[PDB]
């Protein structure tokens, strides 16, 4: 289960520096669920070749 | 007797009335080769046909 997807890393804002260092905020590329099977385009090497 | 017209008294006003050939020529940049050497058994081509 390994996808391609256009994604960008998030810019948080500091509205209270002590606040946000409070939490901690962190990225990753986990899914958390698999995507819907109704927005997902499937290649074989066939297909690329063609 | 020939019944072939190789010489032939001409006047001069028709010295080129023998312009009735249509020629094509490529020009410059074109290159002209050979692919009849490409045809070995390891070749295989993306697109499948019949």
């Amino acid at each position: 289960q390994v996808y391609m997807h256009r994604d960008m890393l998030p810019e948080p804002r500091l509205d209270d520096i002590e606040r946000f260092r409070q939490e901690g905020f962190y990225y990753t590329n986990m899914l958390e669920a698999p995507p819907e099977i109704d927005r997902v385009v499937q290649y074989t090497y066939e297909i690329a070749r063609l | 007797f020939i019944n072939k017209r190789i010489v032939e008294r001409v006047r001069v006003g028709q010295i080129l009335a023998v312009l009735n050939r249509r020629f094509v020529a490529y020009k410059g940049k074109m290159r002209i080769m050979d692919i009849t050497q490409s045809l070995k058994m390891g070749t295989k081509l993306a697109a499948p046909t019949v």
